[PDB]
RNA sequence: UUUUUUUU
RNA sequence: UUUUUU
RNA sequence: UUUUUUUUUUU
């Protein structure tokens, strides 16, 4: 459930799905309560990142 | 929240929702009106064509 | 003598089996199949397409949610679908006259009949993530590897029992890669069983 | 038709004449002109007005970045068309506020854009959009199957007598060549030696499987991604031409039925356009 | 003795740093995705 | 040469090479140029990936020659 | 080095030597197949074609093909299972307990909780097919909502909606509450199909069957024929296996014809 | 539908 | 060199 | 018995 949540997220600030782009919300935040919750939500969030943004693309030491 | 259970027929495999994909939706419809024949589904043929 | 109506009795347990005189009886059991050679090859080519259009996007879990494939199965059908283009294209070899083993050789004829009976399957239907069931999966599921015992004696008594001695993990040694370079790979060698860190 | 095949019924005409597959227009390079390319994107660009402009980013200018240049060798970045887009001037709209803010609006439009592609790609066609295609390609194939599978007995009776007129000729030409003289042979076995059961059997299968292969679409070797390549960039097109100008050509003037049907025929004109054959 | 590990593994950690959460920043599109985990109504 | 080997894993300092390093003169020259080429040949296949073509002929006798990268 | 064989020779089959009997000189026969017990899952031909056509007139489909690639989309599967259900949920039908009883009871037959895929067989929000028409489980729902909800809903909502309905019948499901109910019209409709006793109903296809001794005779061979288990291991290189096969190509046809030169010569110069 | 069944 | 054949 | 991998319980 929580790679969902996050890789959801980064679609609604591009709207890519999206033939006139109307840029209103640049604004989200998640809250948790729960500290275990909380850990495990962290780690969703670099997943995300990575394969998005060209700075933390990674790549194999044996073919790159 | 129980009582005498009643047999009745259901298919909840086909059953069309407002959250599937386009797709889902096409490819159930073929798969559902191939159980239902009774003259085609429903035989057994030896030869490929009608000899 | 006794009431359980559930499904996970012993005598329940592998329900559909040969229990007497129909061991030797010869029997007819269907012929297993892979998923990723079942589906229709058409929409193979659309698949691989996403994939190679926009990894980002089309993430390898994402793309197999809608199509009901799982992590494993949606991989293969990429790197298979590439091969048999490659060769196309470049105008080295056909399919047909490819060199293979016996073993695919006849998982080939099984995947024409099966569709040539039936016909080949729109949409995938498995699921994602696994679930914790009863089902017999082998000769080493029904039995404790820990204890290495098959039958399990308690004593009767209403009052609580104390608990039995919990397993401690197996500690072996394990492999890591520090510095990779074209012309050396240094690696380090761990020992979970040393005191000392440093 | 072709004047071997000019013994050919009125109800088998379409079989060999496999009709152009509806709407199926591509957009690789491999079958398009140099006039054409450049009309498509005119005809984008006419949507507004300016005559002065600035360079364009994603033109060497001391690239340093692995983001602003040619990407690697995909399936889908192949055909001719973005790389004549890309690099483009940055067109105007059209003193004080009315120079300040033209200025501050290109310039802050100029940095998102340039970032456009650099995180994403595929800003096209929804997930849903894309996929309705690909049902109706299918469909419409189906059908094509279907009327084979009927018309089965008059093909191969048909294709029973093409095979005659070859073999008997090519046949005349193998025994003149090795054999002497047909004039002492028996009457009986003259017939049996121009069309001989095995020839002819031979013929008459690969004769008949050459009416089939029709709807070359759906080809596994490069055929079923050749409509999702001149699908999916229509859409991406559009997008461009709104990004340039989002805040600086229109005064929302215009409610959400009629933006709605303005991007609606206007893939009509491009469509045609490309897909002209004079 | 082998269960747990001993006094030298928790100092290490103090050291290398593994002993506000999140942070996904675009610019241009997206100002930042903050992951912090708190009380909503405290 | 157990310190070069265990030099480049970090674990002790990198040793000097025999004859040591003042004397590399040429060498650095040369380096240079290697990695000159390295850089120019990227250019070149930049083009290559616009106009990608499996199969591209000659002007000899019309023979085939095929394309592959690694 | 180990070569040739220091023992019996038995076969794999398991059938004795002797006159009049398939086995004539001791052997493994390991090449053998025909006496193995296999699958014909293919499709066979004529060796002619009276038609003058071309056409593939001559494929027939084997017995055993048609239980190779089953199908769990059968019609006369669906009225079973719906039998089985309602004998296979009988023990929480008829227990007139509490809760607790009732619940216990309905996990064991199906194991659901949180993140668990469950039938929702039994819960509030779900339909049944109960022999006689009862009330909803309006007793989960909240006092609080529901009363201050009543007032606001107007009488649109709360004597035509739901209401009209919910006491016409004279039984009721957790007893009676007139004051707790439901005002917006929510058809808590459809359910869920079990992965338990599905999955047994489908695969019963697959076992289905269409001076004399008293006490029938078990032969050795039978055990073998079957079962693949019990069945000797070959030994033998890959090459040499394959090249057998290659030497009966033009080795066997010699045979048969050798046997029939005899035979028909005598008959054309005595016969 | 590929010199497929088919075998130095 | 023949026969069969989505 | 893995095209672009030197990785792969390949079967």
């Amino acid at each position: 459930a929580a790679e969902i949540l996050v890789e959801s997220a980064v679609e609604q600030l591009l709207q890519v799905d999206a033939v006139d782009p109307n840029y209103t919300l640049r604004k989200i935040t998640f809250v948790d309560r729960d500290a275990t919750n909380a850990a495990l939500l962290a780690e969703a969030a670099q997943a995300a990142k990575r394969a998005w943004l060209p700075e933390h693309q990674v790549v194999p030491a044996p073919v790159y | 929240a129980i009582d005498e259970v009643i047999p009745e027929e259901i298919r909840p495999e086909f059953t069309p929702y407002t959250w599937k994909s386009p797709l889902q939706k096409w490819a159930e419809e073929l798969k559902r009106k191939r159980l239902t024949s009774h003259n085609v589904y429903e035989t057994e043929v030896f030869l490929h064509p009608p000899a | 003598q006794n009431r359980f109506p559930v499904l996970n009795t012993a005598e329940n347990f592998r329900y559909w089996k040969d229990r007497g005189l129909d061991r030797l009886l010869p029997r007819v059991f269907p012929l297993k199949l892979p998923a990723h050679r079942r589906v229709d090859p058409l929409l193979r080519e659309y698949i691989f397409f996403l994939h190679s259009m926009d990894p980002a996007r089309f993430s390898i879990r994402k793309l197999g949610e809608r199509y009901g494939l799982k992590e494993r199965t949606v991989e293969l059908i990429c790197r298979e679908f590439s091969v048999a283009e490659f060769l196309r294209r470049t105008e080295l070899a056909t399919p047909y006259t490819r060199r293979v083993s016996r073993e695919k050789a006849v998982l080939r004829m099984k995947e024409a009949l099966f569709s040539l009976k039936l016909g080949y399957d729109q949409l995938g239907d498995e699921d994602l993530d696994e679930q914790e069931e009863h089902e017999f999966r082998g000769f080493r599921s029904t039995q404790d590897w820990i204890q290495r015992q098959n039958i399990e004696v308690e004593m009767m008594s209403a009052f609580p029992l104390p608990a039995k001695r919990n397993p401690l993990p197996k500690r072996v040694d394990v492999d890591v890669t520090v510095h990779n370079t074209p012309k050396l790979k240094v690696m380090n060698w761990i020992d979970p069983n040393d005191k000392v860190v440093f | 038709l072709p004047p071997q095949w000019w013994d050919c019924p009125e109800a088998l005409v379409e079989f060999l004449l496999p009709p152009p597959v509806e709407n199926f227009f591509s957009v690789d390079g491999a079958d398009l002109d140099r006039g054409r390319v450049e009309a498509v994107i005119r005809r984008v660009y006419t949507h507004s007005k300016a005559d002065l402009a600035a360079p364009a980013e994603p033109s060497a200018w001391s690239s340093d970045t692995a983001s602003a240049t040619g990407d690697a060798p995909a399936p889908w970045l192949q055909y001719p068309e973005p790389n004549a887009l890309w690099p483009n001037p940055l067109l105007h709209n059209h003193e004080a506020d009315a120079a300040a803010l033209e200025a501050k609006q290109l310039r802050m439009n100029k940095h998102r854009l340039e970032h456009l592609w650099k995180f994403a790609r595929s800003y096209g066609m929804s997930w849903d959009a894309l996929d309705e295609v690909y049902i109706r390609f299918v469909q419409l194939k189906r059908s094509r199957e279907a009327q084979w599978e009927a018309k089965r007995g008059e093909i191969l009776q048909y294709a029973a007598v093409v095979a005659a007129r070859e073999v008997r000729e090519k046949r005349k030409k193998e025994i003149e060549e090795a054999g002497m003289d047909l004039a002492s042979v028996q009457p009986e076995h003259r017939e049996q030696m121009l069309l001989p059961r095995s020839l002819y059997r031979k013929q008459t299968r690969r004769l008949f499987f050459e009416w089939r292969r029709s709807y070359l679409a759906p080809w596994r070797p490069g055929g079923l991604q050749k409509l999702m390549k001149a699908v999916v960039t229509m859409r991406m097109l559009q997008r461009e031409t709104r990004e340039r100008f989002l805040f600086l050509d229109e005064e929302r003037s215009k409610r959400r039925e009629e933006r709605e049907e303005e991007q609606a025929r206007l893939e009509e004109e491009l469509v045609t356009l490309l897909q002209r054959q004079a | 003795d082998t269960a747990t590990a001993g006094e030298a593994a928790r100092a290490l950690e103090r050291e290398l740093g593994l002993s506000l959460l999140q942070q996904i920043e675009l610019p241009g599109f997206g100002e930042i995705n903050v992951v912090h985990g708190d009380l909503l109504s405290g | 040469k157990m310190g070069g080997l265990l030099g480049n894993a970090g674990l002790v300092p990198l040793p000097p090479p025999m004859f040591g390093w003042r004397t590399k003169a040429r060498y650095t020259l040369l380096e240079s140029v290697m990695q000159k080429q390295e850089k120019l040949r990227e250019n070149q296949l930049r083009e290559y990936f616009k106009t990608a073509e499996p199969v591209v002929y000659r002007q000899v006798s019309e023979d085939r020659d095929d394309v592959e990268q690694e | 080095p180990r070569g040739s064989h220091r023992g019996g020779v038995f076969p794999v089959s398991g059938l004795t030597w002797g006159m009049n009997r398939p086995y004539l000189k001791r052997g493994l026969y390991q090449h053998r197949r025909d006496h193995i017990f296999t699958p014909r899952w293919g499709t066979r031909t004529a060796n002619f074609n009276p038609s003058a056509l071309p056409d593939g007139s001559t494929r027939r489909w084997e017995n055993d093909a048609f239980k190779a690639w089953p199908l769990y989309g059968l019609p006369h599967h669906v009225k079973l299972y719906a039998v089985n259900e309602a004998r296979y949920l009988v023990p929480a039908a008829r227990c007139t307990a509490g809760p607790e009883i009732t619940q216990y009871i309905l996990n064991q037959l199906d194991p659901g909780g949180a993140g668990r895929n469950c039938s929702g067989i039994g819960r509030p929000d779900v339909r049944l097919p109960l022999a006689k028409p009862a009330a909803p489980s309006t007793t989960h729902l909240p006092r609080h909502l529901v009363q201050i909800a009543r007032h606001v809903m107007g009488e649109a909502g709360e004597k035509v909606r739901r209401k009209a309905l919910s006491f016409a019948s004279t039984l009721s499901d957790q007893g009676f509450s007139p004051d707790v109910f439901d005002p917006f019209g929510t058809p808590l409709s459809e359910r869920s199909r079990i992965k338990r006793l599905y999955n047994l109903v489908c695969e019963a296809d697959s076992w289905r069957v269409k001076k004399a001794a008293l006490v029938r005779d078990l032969p050795l061979a039978e055990i073998l024929y079957s079962r693949h288990t019990h069945r000797l291991q070959s030994r033998r290189h890959p090459f040499w296996i394959d090249m057998g096969y290659k030497k009966r190509i033009v080795r066997i046809p010699y045979l048969y014809r050798r046997r029939v030169a005899k035979e028909e010569a005598q008959e054309r110069e005595f016969g």
